[PDB]
């Protein structure tokens, strides 16, 4: 009569454990490299009812795993092409005055240097055009010369974002919530599990999310401790706001041989007019989008508070300005026009003066760098604005008329907007159940 | 009547059903512990090896563990060992058909090593008795 | 677990009389091997503990003639023919078959 | 009310494909079974297939040799069916009917919709 | 009479003989799935690890597969599950002692998943009945 | 009496005790064949993989080997195979309770393959009789 | 002679720790069990714990919820015990007694020492 | 004195003491370090 124990194998059990995931890409490049195993186009998602699960946003190891993973890919892709050691020679530079707009006066600097040719016993005089943010007076030298010299982006391996699928190994499962009211952390009564996550674009930005996955129904303000101004506030929109970015210059590329089987590509001679790069966003759409953000944001703060917006709080160019990698050419853009408004309780575009910096310093690891060769002709961009990464200003008195500014810029936050749903769990098949068992003794 | 509580509820599907109804779904759970990486440089080379070895090692630890207990080769097996009733003073109907398995393991997780500490002793004791009858 | 209780809490005895002390076990201590490892130790007042009987049928070294251990199963006893200053003390019945190896409750021998 | 919205009618061409949708509203789509039924005017009702808007498990009729691919969406509460590439004689109306729970399964064929006229020509 | 159809026909040697005569040569086949690389830089370092892991993983998949069916630990085991006669309308003598095994698997390879789709269900059903008798 | 010849003599602890007393300590031996490296660049990266795979492969070879003999799932199992008495003309009391196991394996290590050469043949036979009784 | 040397007396402070040593001499330390015993003057003897000077296996009393860590040294033939961080009411004398062999186990409590006065204040 | 074949002089003799003998070693000079840049993000440290 007294109950005994029984051994149960495979019964569903979950334990919070995190390990190394795996990559899968859809049918050379820098992300996939045709190395990740292809994922079958039947992402069988299964809904688990009568269950609730806990999700810890900002503590998920998937965010950390992806951050370290792509950096390894970046280093892997940069090794096999020419280094730019011999480009640190003295630069005798001059201004550009041929059909120059007043807004960009002195930006480009026509330069000449005695960089060596393929033969070790011969030199050559080569002239190239460099942006003001790539040279420094000593007459000029490259910005990165006193720092470790960097390679040149292998011309062929484009950095165009490609969706990447993350799949856990056998014996592990990935759970994703589905409630449309999901906060940063808390139980979700619509838990589901899938072996592989949807396409995640690793596209980069610092202020405005580009080509992100939009929210389901309403704008969501996902944030941990909110009364603390020291941590960023992540906002995800619900309807995309189209953004246009273009480079008006008709640039041309010149190939210069540096050594045996090692070539370097320079800029110029430019053709046509000299116009500043600019990005465009609809005025009507942005005002509506901001109005919706404050409406939801006002549910977490005082209703009578006068919400204000302002540009960044200054600092280095890397974090002070919006960044993206459209068309393989980097843009640093001043977004003071997208936050110049005030909201009280109860024409088709914006001109954003952009900037370009061919010499690129990647993640704040200071020992690395890379070169971005130019691309012939004009470059056009069409992307979607899906959210913002704002920061809370301190010194507020009595919590009235609160304001936020764009900031942050850490690459982890960008993926957090895509990996907040997904968490990794471990399967504990073994188990013991009490019942009335009598083993058949031999 | 094609809809019966069975495998097609999905891998981990029984986690939302009662413990009694989850017994028939224990075969869909053992199948998804090895496969999934059948089809196939440092990055993703060592990672694939590390993941594959860990998955193989994890499954083996359970197979070995069931081997010592003598329940290996039987998905649902039980020994003759009794258990201290103080762990859970509940009836069979009060365990299987009225509560999910997920929260059950949490309550008894304290005595997982203790309950394991009786299974192998009995199995070896059973073998010794068989040895006595054998001799 | 199996508790060890002794009826005599206080035992008034004069020099030259027979002393009686007994102990009990809740469950029989007969081990499978066929022995009872119960120990009767007389803890001196402030000195190191010293055993007096082990394997109650058997007796320890330095045999005192007065002490005669006897008993099996549930009942354990130790009869002393004559009382000496050494006899005055506390006796403990210690089981040696089950877990934990509990000692006796303690029977005090004092002169009043 | 438990309703299964269906498209009115689709006119397709030989060698083309169709996206036979079936909207779910007024109930919980993650539990009830979903099955398709043919209502040829000159012939009796025929069993087409069954999809579980759950685990994603799919079952197909013996006479179909897996000619169709069944897909569901738990986010938008919708069900989809591929033919795939049917022919002329299979031009009729298909009904997306809601089934019972995987446990009880007694309320099968509880509710229907209006169907969609598939006329490949 | 030292020549009997037996192991010394060689690894894979029964592939040329009839199915009935190949049953006694099923022990020389399981032995050559793990060994051969017992005795032992990038080239041939990762390759050795990749080959070893794959061989271990492949064998475990069958061992796990037999474990779910309940036939693990027995080289030749059979359950109580019947099979749809339409798959092969042939007699025992017409299968074992008149045709090689190599072309056999080709004909019934279509229903390999279907026939597997009945083994695990019966084994779990067998365990449930044992649980009923157990209780 | 808490001190009984048992597991707490330590891993490999029975190696100094007689063969008979070492039978009860066979469970502490199988547990220390997989674990120990559960918790976690070229140096120590490949080495960890090589060590883990070798440990997994080694345990598999024995689990497979016990599987062919039919003793899998029983820590102490035996078959109906008689052995050539010439190998060791000794009595049971003269083997188990009077000498240590360590030097024992040395004497009969010569016939390890020969004694193995009889176990699998009978197990396959035992299956064959069951097939005959089965049919 | 089989002797178990013990420190005379230790005066410790609340929140501190102790190193309760027990020297082994005149016998083989790798076989006999070692156990500790409490001798509160106003209370009967209590079972504290047991350490096996071989495999290092440790067992603890149920009432102690593993409040102590037991360590031994086979090189210097010594045994050590942690409390850990006892309190005032547990101020008494502990005796390190030698047990029997793990096979026979009949000679348990064969020999004792003198103990050490632990008075946390 | 741990040693293999001892009559053979060709192999070393290893000796292990039992009580440590303290050894003091010091550099009396008050040296200073000078950093010289050799290339882009590459520095060499000299003496004096
Ligand atoms: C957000 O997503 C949108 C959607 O795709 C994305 O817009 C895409 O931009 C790329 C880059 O311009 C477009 O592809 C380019 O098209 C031009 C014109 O046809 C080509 O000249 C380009 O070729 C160059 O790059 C190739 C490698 O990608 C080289 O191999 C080649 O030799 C050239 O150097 C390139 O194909 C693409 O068409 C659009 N997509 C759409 C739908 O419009 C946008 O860029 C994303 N946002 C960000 C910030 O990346
Ligand atoms: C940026 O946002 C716009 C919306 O403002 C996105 O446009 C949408 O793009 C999707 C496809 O990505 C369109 O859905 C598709 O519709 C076609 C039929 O036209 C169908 O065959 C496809 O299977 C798919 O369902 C959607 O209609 C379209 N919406 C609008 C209003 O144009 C655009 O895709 C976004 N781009 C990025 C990069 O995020
Ligand atoms: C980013 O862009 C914004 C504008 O798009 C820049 O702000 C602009 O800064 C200039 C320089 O101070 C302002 O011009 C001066 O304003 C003062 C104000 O009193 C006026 O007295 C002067 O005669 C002169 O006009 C300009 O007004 C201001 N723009 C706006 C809209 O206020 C900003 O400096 C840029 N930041 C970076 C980092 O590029
Ligand atoms: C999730 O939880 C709900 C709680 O309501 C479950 O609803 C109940 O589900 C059962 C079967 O799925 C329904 O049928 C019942 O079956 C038992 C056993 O056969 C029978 O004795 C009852 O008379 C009844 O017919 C039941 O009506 C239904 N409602 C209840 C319990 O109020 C649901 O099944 C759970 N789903 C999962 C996947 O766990
Ligand atoms: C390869 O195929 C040839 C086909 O001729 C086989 O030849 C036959 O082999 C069998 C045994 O190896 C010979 O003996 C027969 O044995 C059966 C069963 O014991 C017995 O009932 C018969 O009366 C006969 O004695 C047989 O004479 C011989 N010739 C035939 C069948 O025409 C050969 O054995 C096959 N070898 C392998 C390795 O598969
Ligand atoms: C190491 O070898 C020594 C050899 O002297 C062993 O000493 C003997 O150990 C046994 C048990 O450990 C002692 O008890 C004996 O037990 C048997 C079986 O229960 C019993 O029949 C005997 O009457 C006796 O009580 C024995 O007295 C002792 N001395 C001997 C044999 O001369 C020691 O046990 C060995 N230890 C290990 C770990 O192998
Ligand atoms: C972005 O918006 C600005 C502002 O409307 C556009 O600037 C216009 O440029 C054209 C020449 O191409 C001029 O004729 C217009 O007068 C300019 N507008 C204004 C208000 O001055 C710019 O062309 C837009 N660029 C893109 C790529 O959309
Ligand atoms: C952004 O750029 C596009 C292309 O230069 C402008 O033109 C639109 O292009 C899309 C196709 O991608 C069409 O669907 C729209 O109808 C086009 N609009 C117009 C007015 O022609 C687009 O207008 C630009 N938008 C902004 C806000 O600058
Ligand atoms: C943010 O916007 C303010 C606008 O008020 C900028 O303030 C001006 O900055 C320029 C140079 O950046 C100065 O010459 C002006 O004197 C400033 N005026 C005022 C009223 O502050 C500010 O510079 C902008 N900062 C960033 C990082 O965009
Ligand atoms: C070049 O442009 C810079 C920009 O400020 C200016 O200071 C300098 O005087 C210019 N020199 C010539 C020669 O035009
Ligand atoms: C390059 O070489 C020429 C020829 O000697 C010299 O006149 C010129 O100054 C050199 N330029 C640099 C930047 O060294
Ligand atoms: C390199 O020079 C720039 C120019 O100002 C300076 O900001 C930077 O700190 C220098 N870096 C090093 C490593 O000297
Ligand atoms: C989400 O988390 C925040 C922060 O703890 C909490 O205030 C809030 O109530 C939670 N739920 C929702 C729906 O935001
Ligand atoms: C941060 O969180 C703590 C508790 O989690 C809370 O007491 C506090 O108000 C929050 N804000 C700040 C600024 O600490
Ligand atoms: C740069 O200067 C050189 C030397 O005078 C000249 O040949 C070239 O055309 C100039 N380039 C531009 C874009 O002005
Ligand atoms: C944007 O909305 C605010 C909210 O009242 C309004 O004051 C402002 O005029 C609007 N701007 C445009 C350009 O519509
Ligand atoms: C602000 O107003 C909304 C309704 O418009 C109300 O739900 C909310 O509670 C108000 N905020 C506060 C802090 O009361
Ligand atoms: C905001 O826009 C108004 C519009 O005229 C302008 O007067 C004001 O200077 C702008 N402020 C900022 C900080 O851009
Ligand atoms: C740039 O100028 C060259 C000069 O011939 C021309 O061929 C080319 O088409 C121009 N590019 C663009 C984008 O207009
Ligand atoms: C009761 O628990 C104790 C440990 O607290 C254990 O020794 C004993 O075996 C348990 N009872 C049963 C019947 O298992
Ligand atoms: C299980 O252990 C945890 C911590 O070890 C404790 O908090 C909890 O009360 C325990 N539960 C039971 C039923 O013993
Ligand atoms: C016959 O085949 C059908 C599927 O075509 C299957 O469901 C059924 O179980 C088979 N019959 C037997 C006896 O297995
Ligand atoms: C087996 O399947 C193949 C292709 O899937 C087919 O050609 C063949 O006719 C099938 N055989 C049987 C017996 O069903
Ligand atoms: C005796 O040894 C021979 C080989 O020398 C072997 O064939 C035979 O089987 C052995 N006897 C028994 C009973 O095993
Ligand atoms: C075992 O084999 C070794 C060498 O193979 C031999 O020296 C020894 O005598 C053999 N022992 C027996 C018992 O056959
Ligand atoms: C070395 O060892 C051999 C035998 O091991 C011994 O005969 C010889 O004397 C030793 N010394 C020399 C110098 O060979």
């Amino acid at each position: 009569e007294n109950l005994w124990v029984t051994v149960y194998y495979g019964v569903p059990v979950w334990k919070d454990a995190e390990t190394t995931l795996f990559c899968a890409s859809d049918a050379h490049n820098v992300w996939a490299t045709h190395a990740c195993v292809p994922t079958d186009p039947n992402p069988q998602e299964i809904h688990l009812e009568n269950v609730t699960e806990e999700f810890n946003m900002w503590k998920n190891n998937m965010v950390e795993q992806m951050h370290t993973d792509i950096i390894s890919l970046w280093d892997q892709s940069l090794k096999p092409c020419v280094k730019l050691t011999p480009l640190c020679v003295t630069l005798q530079c001059t201004n550009v005055t041929n059909n120059i707009t007043d807004d960009m006066r002195g930006e480009l600097k026509n330069c000449s240097f005695n960089m060596t040719t393929e033969l070790r016993d011969k030199k050559q005089k080569v002239y190239s055009l460099f942006y003001r943010l790539d040279v420094v007076q000593i007459e000029y030298r490259l910005i990165n010369c006193n720092t470790s010299a960097c390679t040149q982006a292998c011309p062929k391996v484009s950095f165009e974002p490609i969706p990447i699928h993350y799949c856990a190994p056998a014996g592990f499962a990935i759970l994703k919530c589905k409630d449309k009211k999901f906060n940063g952390t808390g139980p979700c009564p619509s838990v589901s599990t899938v072996q592989c996550t949807h396409g995640i674009k690793p596209v980069v930005s610092t202020q405005l999310l580009l080509n992100g996955s939009l929210a389901e129904e309403e704008v969501m303000i996902r944030s941990e401790n909110i009364t603390n101004n020291a941590k960023n506030i992540l906002v995800q929109f619900n309807t995309p706001v189209q953004i246009n970015c273009t480079r008006p210059n008709n640039n041309t590329r010149k190939s210069i041989r540096i050594g045996p089987g090692q070539a370097f590509y320079a800029t110029g001679d430019i053709i046509g007019d000299i116009r500043q790069a600019h990005c465009n966003v609809s005025k009507a759409t942005w005002n509506e989008t901001l109005g919706k953000v404050v409406k939801q944001l006002r549910k977490h703060f005082g209703n009578n508070t006068i919400i204000r917006f302002a540009n960044s709080s200054g600092g280095d160019l890397e974090v002070t300005t919006h960044s993206f990698n459209c068309g393989g050419e980097f843009f640093y853009c001043n977004t003071s026009g997208l936050f110049n408004s005030t909201w009280i309780s109860n024409n088709d575009s914006i001109t954003l003066p952009c900037r370009i910096k061919q010499i690129i310093n990647m993640w704040q690891r200071i020992g690395q760098c890379m070169y971005a060769p130019p691309i012939q002709g004009v470059i056009r961009c069409v992307s979607n604005i899906t959210g913002l990464i704002l920061t809370r200003d301190g010194g507020s008195t009595n919590s009235t008329t609160e304001t936020f500014r764009p900031g942050g810029g850490d690459m982890r936050d960008n993926w957090r907007s895509e990996l907040y749903k997904y968490k990794v769990v471990k399967i504990e098949p073994l188990g013991v159940a009490p019942t009335r068992c009598k083993r058949r003794v031999v | 009547a094609v809809g019966i509580g069975a495998v097609f509820l999905g891998f981990l599907g029984a986690a939302g059903s009662t413990m009694g109804a989850a017994s028939m779904t224990l075969t869909v759970q053992a199948r998804n512990l090895l496969s999934g990486i059948v089809q196939q440089l440092t990055v993703w080379g060592i990672k694939q090896l590390q993941a594959r070895v860990l998955a193989v090692e994890r499954y083996l630890r359970d197979q070995q563990l069931l081997g010592i207990w003598g329940c290996s080769g039987k998905l649902i097996c039980c020994t003759n060992v009794p258990w201290n009733s103080s762990w859970s003073n509940r009836n069979l109907s009060e365990i299987w058909d009225n509560m999910t398995w997920l929260q059950w393991d949490k309550e008894i997780s304290n005595y997982t090593q203790i309950i394991y500490g009786l299974l192998e002793e009995s199995q070896n004791q059973q073998e010794k008795n068989e040895q006595d009858l054998l001799a | 677990d199996v508790v060890m209780t002794q009826t005599p809490l206080t035992l008034s005895v004069t020099i030259g009389q027979p002393a009686s002390i007994s102990c009990k076990s809740s469950q029989s201590l007969l081990d499978s091997d066929g022995k009872t490892y119960l120990n009767w130790l007389l803890q001196r007042p402030g000195q190191s503990p010293k055993r007096l009987i082990y394997l109650v049928s058997k007796l320890d070294s330095g045999v005192p003639d007065r002490f005669t251990g006897s008993g099996s199963g549930t009942d354990f006893t130790l009869k002393i023919s004559r009382v000496e200053a050494e006899d005055l003390g506390i006796y403990y019945c210690w089981q040696g078959t089950h877990f934990p190896q509990t000692f006796g409750g303690g029977t005090r021998l004092e002169i009043k | 009310q438990v309703q299964l919205q269906q498209p009115g009618a689709e006119f397709v061409k030989p060698g083309a494909s169709v996206r036979m949708s079936c909207k779910a509203s007024g109930y919980t789509f993650t539990s009830y079974w979903i099955a398709w039924v043919k209502q040829r005017p000159g012939q009796g009702l025929e069993w087409i297939g069954d999809i579980y808007p759950g685990s994603g498990y799919t079952n197909y009729n013996g006479k179909f040799k897996n000619r169709a691919t069944l897909t569901v969406d738990t986010s938008s509460n919708t069900a989809y069916m591929q033919l795939s590439s049917l022919t002329s004689e299979d031009s009729a109306v298909y009904y997306c009917t809601r089934g019972g729970t995987t446990f009880v399964a007694e309320p099968w064929l509880a509710y229907w919709g209006q169907g969609t006229l598939v006329a490949v020509s």
